[PDB]
């Protein structure tokens, strides 16, 4: 979901009026999971080289596998964003106009 | 937006009349034509200003001049 | 003098302190409108 890491390094949720007000962008963080493997052969003239597995990078097991990518802007009301579910009164006391 | 508090052709004065108007519409279950004449608005003028009239101000005031977002 | 945006508390910063609430420590600080009010001719 959307949020904001301030100049201190704190993070908090970002929501549309501090975004309209303060002169942010409405965005979230995409995270993919990467993989790495080495494969090594002996190059011997005239033959075909045969590799085999030797090293597997793979942290799926931890949550240091997930390599940030980038943000990504998101459109209002949309499944992400937090004003998709909000009723009358939770658009009031954020202040939106039903 | 509050009511008008006069009209804007004859002068007359209709601003107090509205929280008694209400009252007929739901209260007494009366039709708008015989609500708006029961108050003495018979030039059709005062009928266009109480007749016509969105109430804006029950939505402003279920706010505050702080935080809207977009 | 100022106040909150959310609480709408009554705080007063100086010319060197952050600019945050001391309750809830949000970002946004409203000034307070002129206690002494002023007569004014339009020209």
């Amino acid at each position: 979901k959307p949020m904001v890491n301030e100049s201190d390094g704190v993070t908090h949720a970002l929501y549309p009026q501090e975004a309209r007000l303060r002169n942010l962008t409405y965005s979230s963080g995409l995270f993919v999971d990467v993989k790495k493997r080495t494969y090594e052969a002996i190059d011997v003239p005239g033959r075909e080289l045969k590799y085999e597995l030797i090293a597997e990078e793979s942290e799926d097991d931890s949550e240091s596998g997930k390599v940030f990518i980038g943000r990504l802007p998101i459109m209002l009301r949309s499944k992400n964003c937090y004003l998709s579910e909000a009723t009358e009164s939770d658009l009031y006391k954020l202040k939106e106009c039903p | 937006m509050i009511v008008p508090v006069r009209c804007f052709s004859c002068g007359k004065v209709v601003g107090d009349k509205w929280e008694s108007y209400l009252n007929l519409l739901q209260e007494d279950e009366l039709d708008e034509g015989t609500a708006l004449s029961r108050l003495g608005l018979k030039r059709y003028c005062c009928r266009r200003m109480i007749l016509t009239h969105v109430d804006l101000i029950e939505k402003f005031l279920r706010y505050n001049p702080l935080e809207k977002r977009d | 003098k100022y106040i909150c945006a959310e609480c709408s508390s009554k705080l007063s910063l100086s010319r060197t302190d952050a600019v945050r609430c001391k309750d809830c420590g949000h970002r946004i600080l409203l000034k307070a409108r002129t206690k002494r009010l002023v007569q004014f001719e339009a020209r």
